[PDB]
């Protein structure tokens, strides 16, 4: 069968990732993170779509600088994986 | 008498003027409001929509299509040094990020 | 209550920029949402440099300096000239 | 459990929109811890603009001033 | 017109804290810079709270919503507390 | 008539509700100004300053000086963590930084 | 007078540096804060003399500078 | 010619510098240079000795953060030394 090398399926998810806007996180799975984290603050608390919406849309872009900023460190300490102290560095530079 | 010559066509600008007076007045940011002061800001205004307009209609234009879509106001954004870091910490929905790689990561 | 809008405001600005280029109604949404960021941070800046030196009025120089703060650049000084303009033409 | 709604393809295309090629396998727990705590803060703000209203249903409006109130204006809304 | 300063009320209250202890007038601008500082930032979120509700008038529970809001964890509720103490004690 | 009582009594507070409502009403944040409001920030003002003078007072105890100093107020304010995300963006003049050493960096 | 980045030198870089907690510090990192040193002094500076010429003055007061320093975000007390 | 290892100075100066408040740029050089930089700006302009001050205490607050947050990189990077890559990293990661 026909394989791959490791990189260019990641190169080409990049390409079609960046050039277009769609939603990648689901809306259910998203929205009921929501409502769980609401639920201890406020019992009983509803929330129309378009929230739901707006929420996901500041999360998701917050993440992917997030994940930018996570990639730069990498590539600053030379390492092409992104660790998860790639990531504590990157919001303690932000102040998180 | 006379017909009515209104403000923003007085000053030959798009923008209204009266909308901003009234906004700045209802908004209680001062005791009193000058007279040039909406006329400036709705000047400002508009310049800074045609200048992201043109932006984002050019590159609806580098998109092959002539309907301006908020990636296309994005990448506007974010292209242009001075819009990027003027709306460094705005976050624009259905506009994704710029198209780049970083040199490693290419093969 | 009712909700003010600026799609036929910005919709003849790009018709003025480009007259034959469209805009959807999120790119509506989003343009007039950074109106509004804009006009809130600009009266912002404009109020407290009017507080700053114990005045209760805001004129067109609250506006410039606003822009000067804000804008940077080239950007604010294209703001600047149109203003001046569009003040100039005014009287 | 909606925390581990959330499904790890969905972070690996969140990094892939953030230009990242590969993706260590013990982040994908750092991210969505890091992703709850941003949650709750914007969650937690838009929840006290909400009984300030003396309103039961979270509209996207107050979130919006939520995020703008944080450095994190959102567009659009 | 006068100037505002905090200058005795900080005094009061590090005596009702700190009887033994003093204060330098670096640290006396720095206290009242740090007053006057959180009173613009709770009252600026009071009057933009006041304004998103379509409201005229800045009351206790926009105050209250904007200690919850800049204020983070503990403090937030200790504030709303010690406002809620206070309110009750102009009450009666 | 009855001898008049300030507000420091009247709240069971120090800081000034009257000058409180001074500002808030000559600083232009709305049209009107509730009763309460004033009370309520002396109150979270009179809070946070008595939290933040505790703070300074144990950490001049720990450092043995009878006098507030400017570096005890950064070291109190940095030390809380509330105060540490409270006042995060905020430069403290004569304050200098906490003294922590990386592990690695100590032999 | 011109040519005065070279008035922050290498032993006060190496002070603040040490303030930071540094134990090593580049010979190259001089000319590199330097020049952050400067970009965000010509910012406030910016921000400082467009609050000045807004108010008819001259001189440029602290109360401003202050004022510039928390418009960015960084606020200073103490002043 | 007893010597002291070149490591242990580094940070007996970082407990000096970190304990005590003394400013680390002189006033004089700090303030030709706020002169020189004004001097584009404005022809003819005044600095008061306070405002002078407070910009020198602002100056050094954000150099000191700065190279704070460009050591947690080189800790990052397994690295001890700070390079002029570590800050462009800090500086591109808050969008400076």
């Amino acid at each position: 069968p026909h394989r791959y090398r490791p990189g260019t399926v990641a190169l080409r998810e990049i390409r079609r990732y960046q050039k277009s806007t769609e939603l990648l996180i689901r809306k259910l799975p998203f929205q009921r993170l929501v409502r769980e984290i609401a639920q201890d603050f406020k019992t009983d608390l509803r929330f129309q779509s378009s929230a739901v919406m707006a929420l996901q849309e500041a999360s998701e872009a917050y993440l992917v600088a997030l994940f930018e900023d996570t990639n730069l460190c990498a590539i600053h300490a030379k390492r092409v994986t992104i660790m998860p102290k790639d990531i504590q560095l990157a919001r303690r530079i932000r102040g998180e | 008498r006379a017909k009515a010559k209104t403000r923003s066509s007085r000053a030959g600008l798009q923008f209204p003027v009266g909308r901003v007076h009234r906004l700045l007045r209802k908004g209680n940011y001062a005791e009193r409001v000058g007279a040039g002061a909406p006329v400036y800001l709705a000047a400002v205004l508009e310049y800074l929509t045609a200048e992201i307009l043109e932006l984002a209609g050019n590159a609806a234009r580098d998109n092959k299509k002539t309907r301006i879509i908020p990636r296309h106001l994005q990448l506007a954004v974010r292209n242009d040094e001075e819009l990027n870091k003027l709306l460094g910490r705005v976050t624009i929905a259905q506009g994704g990020v710029l198209p780049n790689i970083q040199s490693v990561l290419l093969p | 209550t009712r909700k003010e809008s600026y799609a036929i405001y910005v919709y003849k600005v790009l018709k003025q920029v480009h007259p034959d280029t469209g805009i959807s109604s999120k790119a509506m949404s989003i343009m007039n949402s950074f109106v509004n960021d804009v006009f809130e941070r600009i009266a912002g800046e404009a109020s407290r440099l009017a507080h700053y030196n114990k005045r209760s009025t805001i004129t067109s120089r609250e506006i410039q300096t606003a822009v000067r703060l804000l804008l940077p650049g080239e950007l604010a000084k294209h703001a600047v000239s149109e203003g001046t303009k569009a003040v100039t033409k005014y009287t | 459990d909606n925390i581990q709604g959330i499904t790890k393809p969905a972070i690996r295309r969140l990094a892939r929109r953030g230009g990242v090629k590969r993706i260590s396998g013990l982040i994908y727990e750092e991210t969505r811890g890091v992703l709850k705590v941003f949650l709750e803060n914007v969650i937690r703000d838009a929840v006290t603009y909400t009984e300030h209203a003396k309103r039961k249903t979270v509209t996207a409006m107050d979130v919006v001033y939520a995020l703008k109130r944080q450095g994190r204006t959102l567009y659009g809304f």
